[PDB]
């Protein structure tokens, strides 16, 4: 994509009343937006080429 | 079949009997018609229904495949996951096809057995009072009206009642 550099991204799950501490002096891709897991249940990631069909 | 009644000594089935799987055809002075045993049909229907139920939801938990993804340097586990899921699917596919094939053989032989059992039920009730024609039909040596026919159909044929009348006819036929 025209770039010889690389971006390596990392993730973690932060439990309630748990604090995450960052310390960097360079090459830091700082977080801005996080995601709250507001609903847990059965789901799947489905590999398909089709799209929405407006049906049930 | 195994018991030799369907497509056996009874050469063909009847399209005129629609109310049951097995039955009788009577032909006396009062006319002719079809009927059903009302017992073998019920026992077969329940037996067939139980078999169909016992096949449908007996797998309990047939293997439900779940999609999993592996990166470029996890080829070994990826191939392991692919073989595992494909292995279970083949095992259950084999179980499904084989069960249908084997129970289909039993079901048809089950129908064959019921017809022969019904045929024996009538043959043993009449004993010598009728003549076995060898094609699934019996020729009475005595007069048998509609109520007499129903007695045979529901298992309450009175052998000694017509025994003397049949003995007179058997003596006449054998004497010429
Ligand atoms: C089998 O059928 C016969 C005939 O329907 C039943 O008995 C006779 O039924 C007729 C009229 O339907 C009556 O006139 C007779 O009195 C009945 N009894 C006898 C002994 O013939 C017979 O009951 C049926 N089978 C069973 C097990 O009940
Ligand atoms: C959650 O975190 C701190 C320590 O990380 C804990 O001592 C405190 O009780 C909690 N914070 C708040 C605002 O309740």
């Amino acid at each position: 994509n025209g770039q010889s550099g690389r971006m390596e991204f990392f993730w973690t799950i932060l439990k309630p009343n748990d604090a995450i501490n960052f310390e960097s002096n360079g090459n830091f891709i700082a977080p801005e937006y996080a995601y709250k897991i507001v609903k847990k249940g059965d789901s799947t990631i489905m590999k398909s080429e089709l799209e929405y069909g407006n049906c049930n | 079949g195994l018991f030799g009644a369907i497509a056996g000594f009874i050469e063909g089935g009847w399209q005129g009997m629609v109310d049951g799987w097995y039955g009788y055809h009577h032909s006396n002075e009062q006319g002719s018609g079809y009927a059903a045993d009302k017992e073998s049909t019920q026992k077969a229907i329940d037996g067939v229904t139980n078999k169909v139920n016992s096949i449908i939801d007996k797998m309990n938990t047939q293997f439900e495949a779940v999609g999993r993804e592996f990166n470029n340097l996890e080829r070994r586990i990826e191939n392991l996951n692919k073989k595992m899921e494909d292995g279970f699917l083949d095992v259950w596919t084999y179980n499904a096809e084989l069960l249908v094939l084997m129970e289909n053989e039993r079901t048809l032989d089950f129908h064959d057995s019921n017809v022969k059992n019904l045929y024996d039920k009538v043959r043993l009730q009449l004993r010598d009072n009728a003549k076995e024609l060898g094609n699934g039909c019996f020729e009475f040596y005595h007069k048998c009206d509609n109520e007499c026919m129903e007695s045979v159909r529901n298992g309450t044929y009175d052998y000694p009642q017509y025994s003397e009348e049949a003995r007179l006819k058997r003596e006449e036929i054998s004497s010429g």
